[PDB]
RNA sequence: AAUAAAAUAUUACUUUGGAUAGUUUAGUUUCCUGGGCGAUGAAGAACGCAAUGAAUUGCGAUAAGUGAUAGGAACAAUAAAAUGUGAAUAUCCAAAAUUUGAAUGCUUGAAAGUAUACUAAGGUAUAUAUGAUAUUCAAUAUCCA
RNA sequence: AAGGUUCCUAAACAACAUUACUUGGAUUAGGGUGAAUCGAUCCUAAAUUACAGAUGGAAAUCCUUAAGAAA
RNA sequence: GAUUCACGCAGUGUUAACGUGCAAAUUACUUGUCAUAUUUGAGUAUAGGGGCGAAAGACUCAUCGAACUAUCUAGUAGCUGG
RNA sequence: UGGAAGUAUAAAUCGAAAAGGUGAUAGUAUUCAUCAAAGUCUAAAUAUUACAGGAAAACUGAUAGCAAAGAAGUACUGUGAA
RNA sequence: AGAUUUGAGUAUCGUAAGAGGACUCCCUUAACUUAAGCAUAUCAAUAAGGGAAGGAAGAAAAAAUAACAAUGAUUUCUUAAGUAAUGGCGAAUGAAAAAGAAAAAGACCAAGUUGAUA
């Protein structure tokens, strides 16, 4: 695995596209070499190159999604791929504010008649 | 002696065994302790009346009831709206 | 001729591979699967077939997503 | 286990087959089929009165 | 048959691919018991029933 | 009358067989904590992916693994390459996640397919029932110029 | 139709084809199936199955153009 | 819906062969029949107190005077064996 | 249903109120006692052999213990359920 | 033309489905078995079939017990108790108040009133 993720991050978007085309073409010729009787050093190169494409594609996708998250951070209608991670049950449950809601009659009574602190002498 | 044993049904699915009993004590005791730490006068087991038992078989004995009637609170000069907040049971 | 001789013409499949359960239990003329009860939305399970429940149910497969959720 | 040794659909073959009347495993294609069944003296069957947790 | 559906043909090819033995190098691994593939079948011995 | 080839009996050694003894990375039962799936596509099924893999394991066209954070020098059956400028290994994280499956554009037998709209090829949306809002309509159904 | 690699070649004969086999539809490793015109795909036959509707305590059943602001 | 031969098909007789078979119903000769109430492939429809039957309680996957499979179920046994 | 001249539910018919229900032997009357139906919500004490993670054992020790101590619901059988 | 009522098509934002069902709430008129036969009864809210749920669920604040020197929502445990009762009064089935504990908590709609009414 020789792509040096530190170097991928410094590259620009077009450079990533240009590099991805170079890697894919180089990998394609290495598939030919293995079939046509390649050397073990060539075969080990084939395994290595496959990891750069996975490494290279991850950075492009991660950066693109991160930019999208910033774009839709203030948006009213966020795409479902960018909403907070929950389960189906969690979405359906009432909000904590809704659960604790009380009527004005009960809210004012609890204000005027709270649970006192006391103790019994023995 | 004529035997009367009701084992003709599937008692094997009706058997309840008490292997959880030594751990009910630990559960209830720990929760009972947890209540005292949180707000102590809640596990205080708020005050309850002294009411006679029913029927002539028991009527000479006294036992704790549930809640003081509204007339007993007035005689003791306690508001019923304040009684529930200071560990007094009230039973209208 | 109810034995050896009658088995000469057995060259017409009744059941073919199903699509939801993957077994050779799709009845062609009946247009239903005898095992997973296809067309039917609910998977076919019976309380008398307790073994057929343990042969195909939750946890007998990959659990590709549920294994992450339960551990979460 | 409450269901240990009782997880077969076996029935006795009956008489007229030169074999005992202890129940036998159904089906074919394996060595298990046609063997003994739930009976206490058979192999891979339930024992005598099974020990209960109660 | 000579005539087959596309999906059925691929499931025929996989059954061909799975009818192979253990490679020799796998048999030399430390603590290896997998010497023979007991899921093997031959056309004249067992019908795969598909 | 005679023979010990066969036959029989005992012990030693060898053989077919796997009992017995020693042992356990497996089970059984009870108890404690939770009981955390799915249209944001679940459980299940199918196919594919390792330098040499058939099963199994892990994974999804970024393939027995990618990024990030911890982690500190290995793996090995055989070669290679990479490696303290960070190998293995771990994960409730990030990206990614093929064909199906409630399966949900229409069709589906073992079926290969295919229509419209938006952004040639690719990718999205379009099943049924249903709540609120908006818009377009229908019926002199009630009045009504 | 059914079978599913049994097809061709090479190496090799431990097992299998009631002796044996240098043979094999058996072991191992490779190779092999090319369509604008042949078929599937298209149409409909006996028949089959949907939305809405009707029926049922329920699962589900009936209806296939009749019941529908559908087709 | 005449008489016969042939490709085929059935199963009258030998109550032949075989009867730990070639075969969980077959073989040889003989006999009959061999196109319209004929023979036959595929598709399709009919399913358990149900179907189908030129009717034998026949056939419904070697299972039929009520199939196969699983649960009730370790059904009950004054009877037999240990 | 233990509820016995009807304890509960449902159907057909009938069908209240200037209230009324209950006091389990049907009926009428007069007192007594106790509640106030025909709408809704509500923590805690309670259950658990799905499943996941743990801890224990006068349990079994490869014909035993789960069917499964190895690629076990696997090899293999059946058109199929199994 | 206009003011309403009612019913549709489309668009937007969402909602139900399927898995699991050990424990929870229910629908349905099984039989083997016992009664030394058997036909009511028993097996038995039991098997199978079907629906719906959660981390628990169900129930819950008296048209409730009792006849007392009276209690006081619900739930669960002990006792009452194999008792009252039911039953070819045969085989068999069978509770509850009282009393002792674990825990404790009460609040709303409808109807009525206020209407320069919101």
């Amino acid at each position: 695995a020789s792509l040096k993720i530190s170097a991928i991050k410094a590259m620009s978007k077009n450079d990533m596209n240009a590099k991805l085309i170079e890697l894919k073409g180089e990998l394609a010729n290495l598939r030919t070499a293995k079939v046509t009787g390649g050397a073990p050093s060539k075969i080990s190169r084939l395994r290595v190159v496959k990891k750069d494409i996975a490494r290279l594609l991850t950075v492009m996708n991660t950066q693109r999604m991160e930019a999208l998250r910033k774009y839709y951070k203030q948006a009213k209608y966020v795409p479902k791929e960018l909403r907070p991670k929950t389960t189906r049950k969690e979405r359906r449950q009432l909000t904590k504010a809704q659960l604790n809601l009380k009527t004005v009659k009960a809210a004012k009574k609890a204000q005027h008649f709270p649970a006192r602190k006391f103790f019994v002498l023995a | 002696a004529v035997s009367n044993i009701h084992f003709c049904k599937d008692w094997r699915s009706k058997v309840h065994t008490w292997f959880k009993q030594p751990f009910r004590k630990i559960r209830r005791h720990q929760t009972r302790v947890e209540k005292a730490k949180a707000v102590f006068p809640a596990t205080i087991k708020s005050l309850k009346p002294s009411v006679h038992c029913m029927n002539q078989r028991f009527n000479y004995k006294l036992r704790l009831g549930r809640g003081f009637t509204l007339k007993e609170l007035r005689a003791a000069k306690i508001d019923k709206n304040l009684a529930r907040t200071i560990g007094i049971a009230v039973d209208p | 001729t109810k034995g050896t001789s009658c088995r000469g013409t057995r060259h017409n499949k009744t059941h073919i591979l199903c699509k939801r359960c993957g077994k050779r239990s799709w009845h062609l003329q009946k247009q239903r699967c005898a095992s997973c009860g296809y067309p039917d939305a609910k998977m076919r399970q019976y309380a008398w077939g307790y073994k057929a429940l343990r042969r195909r149910t939750q946890g007998t497969g990959r659990m590709r997503h549920l294994k992450i959720a339960l551990k979460r | 286990s409450t269901e240990a040794g009782k997880q077969h659909s076996a029935i006795s073959w009956g008489t007229g087959r030169a074999v005992a009347r202890i129940p036998r495993i159904s089906g074919s294609g394996s060595g298990r089929n046609g063997q003994g069944a739930f009976g206490n003296m058979t192999r891979k069957g339930h024992m005598f009165s099974p020990l209960k947790n109660f | 048959t000579g005539h087959k559906g596309f999906s059925y043909k691929l499931k025929l090819g996989k059954k061909i691919h799975q009818n192979r033995g253990v490679p020799q190098w796998f048999r030399m691994k430390t603590g290896n018991t997998i010497n023979y593939n007991f899921k093997r079948r031959h056309w004249n011995r067992r019908k795969m029933g598909m």
